C-alpha cells in the first residue's frame, strides 16, 4: 500500500505524510475546511439562538460578540441593530468550507500523492532552505495583507466598536492611528506584571488600528525579504532543517500566542468590549465597590472618612504608591480602568467630590449589572459562586475563552517539547533507540 | 470459542437482536410501571414530606425500627 | 487442540452473562427515568 | 588555547562532568542558588508578613514561634497584587520583609530554574546519544508548580493568593480553594486523583510483578539483590512468568507482554492525569468552578432534597464564611 | 478421591481462572458490586439521612451512593433477617441494610482476592510479593471502612459508597479531626504521591533509554517477548540521572523493590492514622502554639487560620451533616468573618 | 532550642546529600 | 408532598381577594423570574443592597403594600423604595424604563402577573430558605 505499518504505526499514521507534500497538501486544505466550516457553522448556531433585547454575554456568544467588535449590527452603547452582517459572516464561510473541503478531499486522495514532479513550483523539500524561506514569504505576506484588511475596515468601511467612544460607547471610524513608533512598539517594552501590563495594556483604537498598520507593513517587508534570500550562516548552524524541526517551532509559536490570548481576553477592555464579552474580573470587583460605596452614600454614610474592621477604609483607601482607590480585597484590582468607572476618577485617582454627587445612575446601573454578572461559574453553567444555588444559568464568556484557551496554549507547549525533542534525536539521528553496537555512553569516562 | 468468532456470528445476533432489546424493554417497565419504588421503598416526588410537615421522618431507634418507618408512611409521607 | 468443537454454553459464558444481563436491566432502567417529571 | 569561549562552551557543555552543568545549566544553577538561599533564610529567620494587605502579619518562620509543620514562606501583599516587588523597590529591607517581599524573590527564581531543569533534562539526553521526552515526563509536575505558583495568581489578580511555601500553609491553600472553587467536584482534579492514585497502585504493580518473577542467581541467606551485576547483558527476571501469573490473575489479554508498552502505559498515565490537575488549577484560576449541584433533586412540592452534594456545600461555606476574617468588606467574594 | 477431582477441575487452566480462592472470592466480589451497582440506581438515603441517593430519585453519577445506616442502628450488622429488618427486603434497604451487606462482602471480596493471587502465584510457581503489596490496600479498607467506625458512635460516620458521599468523608475529616495535620496521614501521601513518582518517572526513563532492535519509528514492535537482552540501556539510565539529578539507580532488582516499598508503606502509614482517629486520638492542635495565641492576640500563624477554617467547617455542616442530633445553631451563634 | 533541633536536622539533611552524590560506591559495570 | 392549586393561591389586592394561579403560569413565572431578577434576586435575597429581600413580610411592611399580584405588578412598572416616598425606574428595571433595562422590553401584563405570582408562591414552599441567604442553603 503507498503508505501502511511499514512506514509508521497506525495512531501516528499522519506522519507517514511527511514526505508526500501533495497529500500533504490535501490534509491542511481539507483541515483548513474545518476551521471555516465550524466557524461558519457556529455563527449560525449562535444567531439561531441570539435574543436581541439581552446582553450577549449571557447567551453563550463567543463570535457574535467578534463581529459586534468590527462594527457590525451594533450602534450605541453595544446595542444590536441589524443581525444580517452576522447570518452573513455565517453562511460565508460555511459556503467556503465547502469549496476547501473539495480540494482537500481532492488532493488527498485523487491528485497527485507527491507534488515534486507534477509541478516543480509547487512540490517542496524541507531541507531546500530556500523553497522553504519562500513558501514562509508567501504566508508572510498573505498574513501581512490581512492585517491590512482590518486597518482597512476601522478607517474607512465602517469603524470598529470603541467602548471608550466619548458620548458612550458606539461604533466609530478611526481616522488618526497611532503610527508613532517610539509609542507603537513601546509597548513592546512594556512590563507583564501588574500595571504595566505589555501587550494586553492597549487601551484605545488608534493603537490598535495604528499598531496594525505596522504589522501588515513589517510582516509583508518580509514575506518578500524571505522570497528573495536564503538563511545566512548561523540561522543555518543554529537550527534543525526537518519536517518536524519546522513543525515544532510553528507549535511553540502557537503556544506562546495561546497564553497571550488568555490573558487579552481576561484582562482587556478594549479589543473585548464587557458590552458584549462580560465585565471583566478586575471590573466586576470594582463595580462591587462602586455599587456599596453608592448605596451607603445615599443613607447617609461619609464614604471618604468611613473606617472598615482593620482600620483601612470601607470604601476608599490610598494604594502602595498614594493615589485613591476602593477599599475592600479589591484592593487588588486598582489598576482597573473603564469607561462607566473614569469620569470618577481625579488626577490622584477616585475624586471625593465627584464620587459625592457626580455619580450618573447610568453608572449606578453599570456597577450594578457589572457586580451581578462577575465571571464566576461552574461546569454545568451555574453563575456565581461554588456555594451558590441553581437558578441563574451562566457563565461569562470571559471565562470560557480564556480556561479553552490556555488549556490548548498548554498541550501545544508539551506538543513543541515533543516534537522538537524527536526532531533533535531524528537529526543525529537515535530517535529508534541506542546503537546496540555504539552505545555513546560506553566510549565515556567514569564519573562515578 | 474466541469472542471475535462469536461477535460476528449472525446466530449470535439472530439470538441477541431479541435477547438485547428484550433486558431493556423489562427494566424501561421497571421504573415506568412504578413497581421499583415499592421493591426499595424509595419516595415518589410527592411523598419525601406530609404536605404540611417540612420535617423529616428520621429512624431514631434500632430495634422498633421497622416499625417506626412504617408510621412515617403513615403521615401519607 | 481437538478437531476443533467447542460446547456452546461454556464457562467463561456465566462470568461475562451475570455481569451481562444485568447491565443491560439496569441501562434500561436508567434510560427510562429520563422521562420521571415533578 | 583552541580559544577560550571555544573551550568554555566544550566545557559548559562536555558530558564529563560529575554534574551536567548545561545551557539551560547556566540559567539554573544560579536562579536555583537564590532560591534556595533565599527560602532556607526566611523560613528560618524572616519576620511577619501582611499577606492580605490588611496590616495583619502573618509570622511563618520558625524564629518566631513556628515549628517545621506550621512554618512557612508568606506570600507577597495583597496591596501589591500583580505588581513586581524586586528588593530595589523598597524604600528599604524592613519594608520588603513586612510586604512579603522575599515570596516573590523565590517562587520568580524557582520557577525559572525548574523549567531549566526541564531544559537540562532534554539537553544532556541529547550529549548522550538517548531519545529525549524524558523531560516531557517532567512537564507535568513542572506545570502544576506552574498552576499553583503563577497561574492562579495570575487568574485571581494577586501573588497573595498563590500556594504559600510552607506544610500548614498548603493546607490553607487546599482548604480555601475547595470553598471558593469547589474543586473536588471537578473533572479534572478527579482525573489528577486518578492518575495519582493509579500511578502508586501501577508503580506497585510493576514493582512486584518483576520483583516476584526474578531469576534465582542467590544463596538462601544472601541478599536477592546481589543476583544482579550493573552492565548486564540478559534480563534479570522472567517477564513471560510475570505476565504468566498476572494474565491469570484476572484475564490474559488484560495483561502486558510487551515490556516497552508496559513502560509507556506506566510513565503515560500518571503524567496524562496530573497534566489534567495541573490544567484544573491552572482552568478554576479564572472561576470556570467544579460541577455545582446544589438544590438540583428537589420534590413534587419545590421542596428541596438534599443530596451529599449539598452535605459538601454546607462544609464548604463553612470554609467561606470563616477564610480571612477581617478582609472582607462587602457580600460578594470576588478576590 | 472426588477432593482432588474437585482440585483438578479448579486449578483447570481456563479463561477466567476460578481455583479454591474462586470460592469466596467471585461470590462475595460480585455481590459487593452488585449491591453498589443497586442502592445507586434504586435505594434511597431518605429515612437514613434525609436525603436522596440514587438515580431513581434524581442523582447523577456524582451524586448517587449507597449510605451508611441510620445512627439509631449503632454498629448493627444489620443482616436482612436481623432484629432490625426482621427478614423483609425493602425495610432492609431503607435501613441501609445494604451498606453492611456491601461492605462486609467486599471485605471478603478482598480476603479471597488476595488469596487468590497467593494460590495463582504458587500454581505459577512465582514468588507472591503481589500478595505482600495487596496488604496495603486491604489495611486502608479494613481501617477506614472498618475499623474507623466501630470505634465512633456507629456505622453512620464510616465513608459511605458513593463519589461525592466520600468528599464530605474528606471535608469532615479537616473539618473535625483535622487530618491534613497527622503525621500519618503526611507519610501517607508522600508515599502515594512518591510512588506516583516512580511510576511516570521509571517509564519515562525506560522508554527514552532503549536499543534501536528494529528499523521502525514506532519502537513497540522491536521488543522480544522472549527475553534475552536487556531491551533498554540500564547503562546509560545510570549516567544521565547521576549527572541531572546527582543519584541514579544501578540495580534494578532494588529498583523495582523500591517501587513496591513506597507506596505500600505510605498507604500502611495512613492507615495507623486513622486507626487513631477511630478513638478521636488525632493530631488536631499542638499546645505551645495554642498558649500564645491565647495570651498575645497579634501571634498568626497558617496553623491558627486552618483552626478556624474548621470552626467553620464544623459549625456550618453539623446540622444538616448529624441529622440524628437534632442541632439548632440560631444565626447568631454561627461563626462567620466581617460581610462573608 | 526548637528553632535549633530543626535546622540541626535540616543541616544534616544537606550534608548527607552531599556525601550521597560526591561519595557514593562508584558505580562499576559487569 | 405536592405544589397543589392550593399553594398557588395567594393574595391578589389589599382588601382580601386572592387569585388562583396555574402549574403553567407557576412555571412560566419561574421562568421569566430567572429571565429578568434572579442576576440580583436569585434565592429572593438581594445582591445589589441585601437589606431588602423579597419575603412576603418584607413585602408586607413595605410602603405601598407589595404583598399582592396588583403591589409587585405596579412595582415591575414604577418602582418605589421601601417608604415609596421616591421612584427609582431609572436603576431598576421596569415597564417604564424598558429602554435602559431591555430584559424588560418584552415583558407583558401577562408576563408581569407570573413573575409577581411566583414571589408569593416560593416561600410558600420553600420557607425560611426564600428569604435568608447562605445560612439556609
Ligand atoms: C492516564 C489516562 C488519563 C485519561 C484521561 C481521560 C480524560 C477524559 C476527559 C473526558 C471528558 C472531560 C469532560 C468534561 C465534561 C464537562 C461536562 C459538563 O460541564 O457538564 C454540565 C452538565 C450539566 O449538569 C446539569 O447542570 C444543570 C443546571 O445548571 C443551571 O440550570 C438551572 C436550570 O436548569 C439554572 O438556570 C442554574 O442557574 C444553571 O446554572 C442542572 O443543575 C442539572 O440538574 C445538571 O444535571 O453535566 C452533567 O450533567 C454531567 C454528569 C457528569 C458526570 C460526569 C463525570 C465526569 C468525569 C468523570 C471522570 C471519571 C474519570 C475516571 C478516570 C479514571 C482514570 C483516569
Ligand atoms: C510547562 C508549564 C508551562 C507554564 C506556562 C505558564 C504561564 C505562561 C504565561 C504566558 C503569558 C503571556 C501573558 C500575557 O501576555 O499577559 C498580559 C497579562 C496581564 O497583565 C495585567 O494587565 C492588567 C490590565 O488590563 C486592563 O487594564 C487596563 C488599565 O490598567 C485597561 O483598562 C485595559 O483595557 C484592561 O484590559 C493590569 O495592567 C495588570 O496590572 C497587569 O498585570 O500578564 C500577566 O499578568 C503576566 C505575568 C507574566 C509573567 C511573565 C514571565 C515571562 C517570562
Ligand atoms: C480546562 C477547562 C476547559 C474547558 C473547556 C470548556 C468547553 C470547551 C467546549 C467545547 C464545547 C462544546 C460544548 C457543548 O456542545 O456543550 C453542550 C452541553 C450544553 O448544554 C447546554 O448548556 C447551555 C448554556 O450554556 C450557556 O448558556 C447560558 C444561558 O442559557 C449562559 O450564556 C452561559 O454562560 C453559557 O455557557 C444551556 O444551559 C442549555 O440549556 C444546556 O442544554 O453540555 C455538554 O455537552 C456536556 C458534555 C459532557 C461530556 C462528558 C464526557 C465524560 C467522559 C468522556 C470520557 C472520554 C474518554 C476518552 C478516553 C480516550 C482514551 C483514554
Ligand atoms: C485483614 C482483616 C480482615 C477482616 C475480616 C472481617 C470479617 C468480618 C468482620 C466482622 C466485624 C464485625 C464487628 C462486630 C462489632 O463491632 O460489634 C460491636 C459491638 C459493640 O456494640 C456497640 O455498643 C456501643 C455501646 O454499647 C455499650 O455502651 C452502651 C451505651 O449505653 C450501652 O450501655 C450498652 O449496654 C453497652 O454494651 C454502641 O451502642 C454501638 O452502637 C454498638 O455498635 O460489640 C463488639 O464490638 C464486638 C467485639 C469485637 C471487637 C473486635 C475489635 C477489632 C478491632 C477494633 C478496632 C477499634 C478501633
Ligand atoms: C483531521 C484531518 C486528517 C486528514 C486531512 C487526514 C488525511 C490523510 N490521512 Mg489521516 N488520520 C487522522 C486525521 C486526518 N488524516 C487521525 C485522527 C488519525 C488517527 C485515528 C489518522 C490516521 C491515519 C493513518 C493510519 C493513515 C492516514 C493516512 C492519510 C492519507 C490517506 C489517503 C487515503 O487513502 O484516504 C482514505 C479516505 C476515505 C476512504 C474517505 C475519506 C473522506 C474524507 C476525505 C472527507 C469526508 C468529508 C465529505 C464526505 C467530503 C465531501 C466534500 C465536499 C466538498 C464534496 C491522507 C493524506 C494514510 C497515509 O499515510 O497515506 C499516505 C494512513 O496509512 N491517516
Ligand atoms: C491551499 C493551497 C492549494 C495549492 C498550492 C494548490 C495547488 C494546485 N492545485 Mg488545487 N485546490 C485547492 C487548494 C490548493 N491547490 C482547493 C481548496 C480546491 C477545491 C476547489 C482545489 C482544487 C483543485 C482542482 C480541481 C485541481 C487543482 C489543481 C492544482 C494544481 C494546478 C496547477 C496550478 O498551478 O494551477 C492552479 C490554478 C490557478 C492559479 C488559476 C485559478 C484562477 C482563478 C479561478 C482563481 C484564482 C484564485 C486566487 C483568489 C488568486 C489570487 C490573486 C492575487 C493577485 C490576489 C496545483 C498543484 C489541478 C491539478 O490536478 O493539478 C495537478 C486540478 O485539476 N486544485
Ligand atoms: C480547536 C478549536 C479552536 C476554536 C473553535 C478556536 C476559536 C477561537 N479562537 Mg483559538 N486557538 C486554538 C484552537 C481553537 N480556537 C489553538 C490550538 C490555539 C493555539 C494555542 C489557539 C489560539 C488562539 C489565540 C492566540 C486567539 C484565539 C482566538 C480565538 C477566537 C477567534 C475569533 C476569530 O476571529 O478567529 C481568528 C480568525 C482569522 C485568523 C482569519 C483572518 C481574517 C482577516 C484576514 C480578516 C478579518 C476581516 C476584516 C477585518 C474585514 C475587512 C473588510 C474590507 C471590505 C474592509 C475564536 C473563538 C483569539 C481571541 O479573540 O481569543 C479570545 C485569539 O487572540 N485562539
Ligand atoms: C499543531 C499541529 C500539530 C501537528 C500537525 C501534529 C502532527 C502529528 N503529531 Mg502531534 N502534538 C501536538 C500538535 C501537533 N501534532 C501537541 C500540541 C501535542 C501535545 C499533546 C502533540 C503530541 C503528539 C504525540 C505524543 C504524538 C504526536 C504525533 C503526531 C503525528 C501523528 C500521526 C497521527 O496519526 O496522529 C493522529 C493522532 C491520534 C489518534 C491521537 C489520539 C487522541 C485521542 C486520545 C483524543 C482525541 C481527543 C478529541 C480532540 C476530543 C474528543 C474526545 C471524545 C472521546 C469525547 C503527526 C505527525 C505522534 C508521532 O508519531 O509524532 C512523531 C505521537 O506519538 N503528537
Ligand atoms: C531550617 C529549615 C529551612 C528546615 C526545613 C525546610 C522544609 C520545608 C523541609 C520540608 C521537608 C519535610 C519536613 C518533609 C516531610 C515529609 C517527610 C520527611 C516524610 C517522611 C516519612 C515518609 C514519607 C516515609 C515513608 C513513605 C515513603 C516511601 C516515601 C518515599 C518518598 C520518595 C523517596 C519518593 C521518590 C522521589 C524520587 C526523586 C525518586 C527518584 C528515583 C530515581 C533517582 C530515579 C532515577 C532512575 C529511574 C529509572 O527508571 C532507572 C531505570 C534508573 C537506573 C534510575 O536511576
Ligand atoms: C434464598 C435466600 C433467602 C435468604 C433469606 C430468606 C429469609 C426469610 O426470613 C424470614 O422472613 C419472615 C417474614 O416473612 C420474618 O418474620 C419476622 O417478621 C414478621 C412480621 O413481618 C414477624 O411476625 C416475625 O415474628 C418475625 O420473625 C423472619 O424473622 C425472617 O427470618
Ligand atoms: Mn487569599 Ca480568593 Mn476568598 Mn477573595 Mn481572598
Ligand atoms: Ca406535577
Ligand atoms: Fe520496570
Amino acid at each position: 500500500r503507498d503508505q501502511e505499518s511499514s512506514g509508521f504505526a497506525w495512531w501516528a499514521g499522519n506522519a507517514r505524510l511527511i514526505n508526500l507534500s501533495g497529500k500533504l497538501l490535501g490534509a491542511h486544505v481539507a483541515h483548513a475546511g474545518l476551521i471555516v466550516f465550524w466557524a461558519g457553522a457556529m455563527t449560525l448556531f449562535e444567531l439561531a439562538h441570539f435574543i436581541p433585547e439581552k446582553p450577549m454575554y449571557e447567551q453563550g456568544l463567543i463570535l457574535i460578540p467578534h463581529i459586534a467588535t468590527l462594527g457590525w449590527g451594533v450602534g450605541p452603547g453595544g446595542e444590536v441593530v441589524d443581525t444580517f452582517p452576522f447570518f452573513v459572516v455565517g453562511v460565508v464561510h460555511l459556503i467556503s468550507s465547502a469549496v476547501l473541503g473539495f480540494g482537500g478531499v481532492y488532493h488527498a486522495i485523487r491528485g497527485p500523492e507527491t507534488l515534486e514532479e507534477y509541478s516543480s513550483f509547487f512540490g517542496y523539500d524541507w531541507k531546500d532552505k530556500n523553497k522553504m524561506t519562500t513558501i514562509l514569504g508567501f504566508h508572510l505576506i498573505v498574513l501581512g495583507i490581512g492585517a491590512l484588511l482590518l486597518v482597512a475596515k476601522a478607517m474607512f468601511f465602517g469603524g470598529l466598536y470603541d467602548t471608550w467612544a466619548p458620548g458612550g460607547g458606539d461604533v466609530r471610524v478611526i481616522t488618526n492611528p497611532t503610527l508613532d513608533p517610539r509609542v507603537i512598539f513601546g509597548y513592546l517594552l512594556k512590563s507583564p506584571f501588574g500595571g504595566e501590563g505589555w501587550i494586553v495594556s492597549v487601551n484605545n483604537l488608534e493603537d490598535v488600528v495604528g499598531g496594525h498598520i505596522w504589522i501588515g507593513l513589517i510582516c509583508i517587508a518580509g514575506g518578500i525579504w524571505h522570497i528573495l534570500t536564503t538563511p545566512f550562516g548561523w540561522a543555518r548552524r543554529a537550527f534543525i532543517w526537518s519536517g518536524e524541526a519546522y513543525l515544532s517551532y510553528s507549535l511553540g509559536a502557537l503556544s506562546m500566542m495561546g497564553f497571550i490570548a488568555t490573558c487579552f481576553v481576561w484582562f482587556n477592555n478594549t479589543v473585548y468590549p464587557s458590552e458584549f464579552y462580560g465585565p471583566t474580573g478586575p471590573e466586576a470587583s470594582q463595580a462591587q465597590a462602586m455599587t456599596f460605596l453608592i448605596r451607603d452614600q445615599k443613607l447617609g454614610a461619609n464614604v471618604g472618612s468611613a473606617q472598615g474592621p482593620t482600620g483601612l477604609g470601607k470604601y476608599l483607601m490610598r494604594s502602595p504608591t498614594g493615589e485613591i482607590i476602593f477599599g475592600g480585597e479589591t484592593m487588588r484590582f486598582w489598576d482597573f480602568r473603564g469607561p462607566w468607572l473614569e469620569p470618577l476618577r481625579g488626577p490622584n485617582g477616585l475624586d471625593l467630590n465627584k464620587i459625592k454627587n457626580d455619580i450618573q445612575p447610568w453608572q449606578e446601573r453599570r456597577a450594578a449589572e457589572y457586580m451581578t454578572h462577575a465571571p464566576l461559574g461552574s461546569l454545568n453553567s451555574v453563575g456565581g459562586v461554588a456555594t451558590e444555588i441553581n437558578s441563574v444559568n451562566f457563565v461569562s464568556p470571559r471565562s470560557w475563552l480564556a480556561t479553552s484557551h490556555f488549556v490548548l496554549a498548554f498541550f501545544f507547549l508539551v506538543g513543541h517539547l515533543w516534537h522538537a525533542g524527536r526532531a533533535r534525536a531524528a537529526a543525529a539521528g537515535f530517535e529508534k533507540g541506542i546503537d546496540r553496537e555504539s552505545e555513546p555512553v560506553l566510549s565515556m569516562p567514569s564519573l562515578d | 470459542r474466541p469472542f471475535s468468532d462469536i461477535i460476528t456470528s449472525v446466530r449470535y445476533w439472530v439470538i441477541h437482536s431479541i435477547t438485547i432489546p428484550a433486558l431493556f424493554i423489562a427494566g424501561w417497565l421497571f421504573v415506568s410501571t412504578g413497581l421499583a419504588y415499592d421493591v426499595f421503598g424509595t419516595p415518589r416526588p410527592d411523598s419525601y414530606y406530609a404536605q404540611e410537615q417540612r420535617s423529616i421522618p428520621l429512624v431514631t431507634d434500632r430495634f422498633e425500627a421497622k416499625q417506626q418507618v412504617e408510621t412515617f408512611l403513615e403521615q401519607l409521607k | 487442540q481437538e478437531p476443533v468443537s467447542y460446547p456452546i454454553f461454556t464457562v467463561r459464558w456465566v462470568a461475562v452473562h451475570t455481569l451481562a444481563v444485568p447491565t443491560i436491566f439496569f441501562l434500561g432502567a436508567i434510560a427510562a427515568m429520563q422521562f420521571i417529571q415533578r | 588555547s583552541a580559544n577560550l569561549w571555544e573551550r568554555f562552551c566544550n566545557w559548559v557543555t562536555s558530558t564529563d562532568n560529575r554534574l551536567y552543568v548545561g545551557w539551560f545549566g547556566v540559567i539554573m544553577i544560579p536562579t536555583l542558588l537564590a532560591a534556595t538561599i533565599c527560602f532556607v533564610i526566611a523560613f528560618i529567620a524572616a519576620p511577619p508578613v501582611d499577606i492580605d494587605g490588611i496590616r495583619e502579619p502573618v509570622s511563618g518562620s520558625l524564629l518566631y514561634g513556628n515549628n517545621i509543620i506550621t512554618g512557612a514562606v508568606v506570600p507577597s501583599s495583597n496591596a501589591i497584587g500583580l505588581h513586581f516587588y524586586p528588593i530595589w523597590e523598597a524604600a528599604s529591607l524592613d519594608e520588603w520583609l513586612y510586604n512579603g517581599g522575599p515570596y516573590q524573590l523565590i517562587i520568580f527564581h524557582f520557577l525559572l530554574g525548574a523549567s531549566c531543569y526541564m531544559g537540562r533534562q532534554w539537553e544532556l539526553s541529547y550529549r548522550l546519544g538517548m531519545r529525549p521526552w524524558i523531560c516531557v515526563a517532567y512537564s507535568a509536575p513542572l506545570a502544576s508548580a506552574f498552576a499553583v505558583f503563577l497561574i492562579y495568581p495570575i487568574g485571581q489578580g494577586s501573588f497573595s493568593d498563590g500556594m504559600p511555601l510552607g506544610i500548614s500553609g498548603t493546607f490553607n491553600f487546599m482548604i480555601v480553594f475547595q470553598a471558593e472553587h469547589n474543586i473536588l467536584m471537578h473533572p479534572f482534579h478527579q482525573l489528577g486523583v486518578a492518575g495519582v492514585f493509579g500511578g502508586a497502585l501501577f508503580c506497585a504493580m510493576h514493582g512486584s510483578l518483576v520483583t516476584s518473577s526474578l531469576i534465582r542467581e542467590t544463596t538462601e541467606t544472601e541478599s536477592a539483590n546481589y543476583g544482579y551485576k550493573f552492565g548486564q547483558e540478559e534480563e534479570t527476571y522472567n517477564i513471560v512468568a510475570a505476565h504468566g501469573y498476572f494474565g491469570r490473575l484476572i484475564f490474559q489479554y488484560a495483561s502486558f507482554n510487551n515490556s516497552r508498552s508496559l513502560h509507556f502505559f506506566l510513565a503515560a498515565w500518571p503524567v496524562v492525569g496530573v497534566w489534567f490537575t495541573a490544567l484544573g488549577i491552572s482552568t478554576m484560576a479564572f472561576n470556570l468552578n467544579g460541577f455545582n449541584f446544589n438544590h438540583s433533586v428537589i420534590d413534587a412540592k419545590g421542596n428541596v432534597i438534599n443530596t451529599w452534594a449539598d452535605i459538601i456545600n454546607r462544609a464548604n461555606l463553612g470554609m467561606e464564611v470563616m477564610h480571612e476574617r477581617n478582609a472582607h468588606n462587602f457580600p460578594l467574594d470576588l478576590a | 478421591g472426588w477432593f482432588d477431582i474437585l482440585d483438578d477441575w479448579l486449578k483447570r487452566d481456563r479463561f477466567v481462572f476460578v481455583g479454591w480462592s474462586g470460592i469466596l472470592l467471585f461470590p462475595c466480589a460480585y455481590l459487593a458490586l452488585g449491591g453498589w451497582l443497586t442502592g445507586t440506581t434504586f435505594v434511597t438515603s431518605w429515612y437514613t439521612h434525609g436525603l436522596a441517593s440514587s438515580y431513581l430519585e434524581g442523582c447523577n453519577f456524582l451524586t448517587v451512593a449507597v449510605s451508611t445506616p441510620a445512627n439509631s442502628m449503632g454498629h448493627s450488622l444489620l443482616l436482612l433477617w436481623g432484629p432490625e429488618a426482621q427478614g423483609d427486603f425493602t425495610r432492609w434497604c431503607q435501613l441501609g441494610g445494604l451498606w453492611t451487606f456491601i461492605a462486609l462482602h467486599g471485605a471478603f471480596g478482598l480476603i479471597g482476592f488476595m488469596l487468590r493471587q497467593f494460590e495463582i502465584a504458587r500454581l505459577v510457581g512465582v514468588r507472591p510479593y503481589n500478595a505482600i503489596a495487596f496488604s496495603a490496600p486491604i489495611a486502608v479498607f479494613v481501617s477506614v471502612f472498618l475499623i474507623y467506625p466501630l470505634g465512633q458512635s456507629s456505622w453512620f460516620f464510616a465513608p459511605s459508597f458513593g463519589v461525592a458521599a466520600i468528599f464530605r468523608f474528606l471535608l469532615f475529616f479537616q473539618g473535625f479531626h483535622n487530618w491534613t495535620l497527622n503525621p500519618f496521614h503526611m507519610m501517607g501521601v508522600a508515599g502515594v504521591l512518591g510512588g506516583a513518582l516512580l511510576c511516570a518517572i521509571h517509564g519515562a526513563t525506560v522508554e527514552n533509554t532503549l536499543f534501536q532492535d528494529g528499523e521502525g519509528a514506532s519502537t513497540f514492535r522491536a521488543f522480544n517477548p522472549t527475553q534475552a537482552e536487556e531491551t533498554y540501556s540500564m547503562v546509560t539510565a545510570n549516567r544521565f540521572w547521576s549527572q541531572i539529578f546527582g543519584i541514579a539507580f544501578s540495580n534494578k532488582r532494588w529498583l523495582h523493590f523500591f517501587m513496591l516499598f513506597v507506596p505500600v508503606t505510605g498507604l500502611w502509614m495512613s492507615a495507623i492514622g486513622v486507626v487513631g482517629l477511630a478513638l478521636n486520638l488525632r493530631s488536631y492542635d499542638f499546645i505551645s502554639q495554642e498558649i500564645r495565641a491565647a495570651e498575645d492576640p497579634e501571634f498568626e500563624t497558617f496553623y491558627t487560620k486552618n483552626l478556624l477554617l474548621n470552626e467553620g467547617i464544623r459549625a456550618w455542616m453539623a446540622p444538616q451533616d448529624q441529622p440524628h442530633e437534632n442541632f439548632v445553631f440560631p444565626e447568631e451563634v454561627l461563626p462567620r468573618g466581617n460581610a462573608l | 532550642m526548637e528553632t535549633i533541633t530543626y535546622v540541626f536536622i535540616f543541616a544534616c539533611i544537606i550534608a548527607l546529600f552531599f556525601f550521597a552524590i560526591f561519595f557514593r560506591e562508584p558505580p562499576r559495570i559487569t | 408532598a405536592e405544589l397543589t392549586p392550593e399553594v398557588l393561591t395567594v393574595p391578589l389586592n389589599s382588601e382580601g381577594k386572592t387569585i388562583t394561579l396555574t402549574e403553567k403560569q407557576y412555571l412560566e413565572g419561574k421562568r421569566l423570574f430567572q429571565y429578568a431578577c434572579a442576576s440580583c434576586h436569585v434565592g429572593g435575597i438581594t445582591k445589589t443592597n441585601p437589606s431588602l429581600d423579597l419575603r412576603t413580610e418584607t413585602l408586607a411592611l413595605a410602603t405601598p403594600p407589595r404583598d399582592n399580584i396588583e403591589g409587585l405588578v405596579d412595582y415591575m412598572k414604577n418602582p418605589t423604595t421601601y417608604d415609596g416616598e421616591q421612584e427609582i425606574a431609572e436603576v431598576h428595571p421596569s415597564l417604564r424604563s424598558a429602554d435602559i433595562f431591555p430584559k424588560m422590553r418584552n415583558l407583558t401584563e401577562k408576563d408581569l402577573v407570573a413573575i409577581a405570582g411566583h414571589i408569593l408562591v416560593e416561600p410558600k414552599i420553600l420557607g425560611d430558605k426564600w428569604g435568608g441567604g447562605k445560612v439556609y442553603y
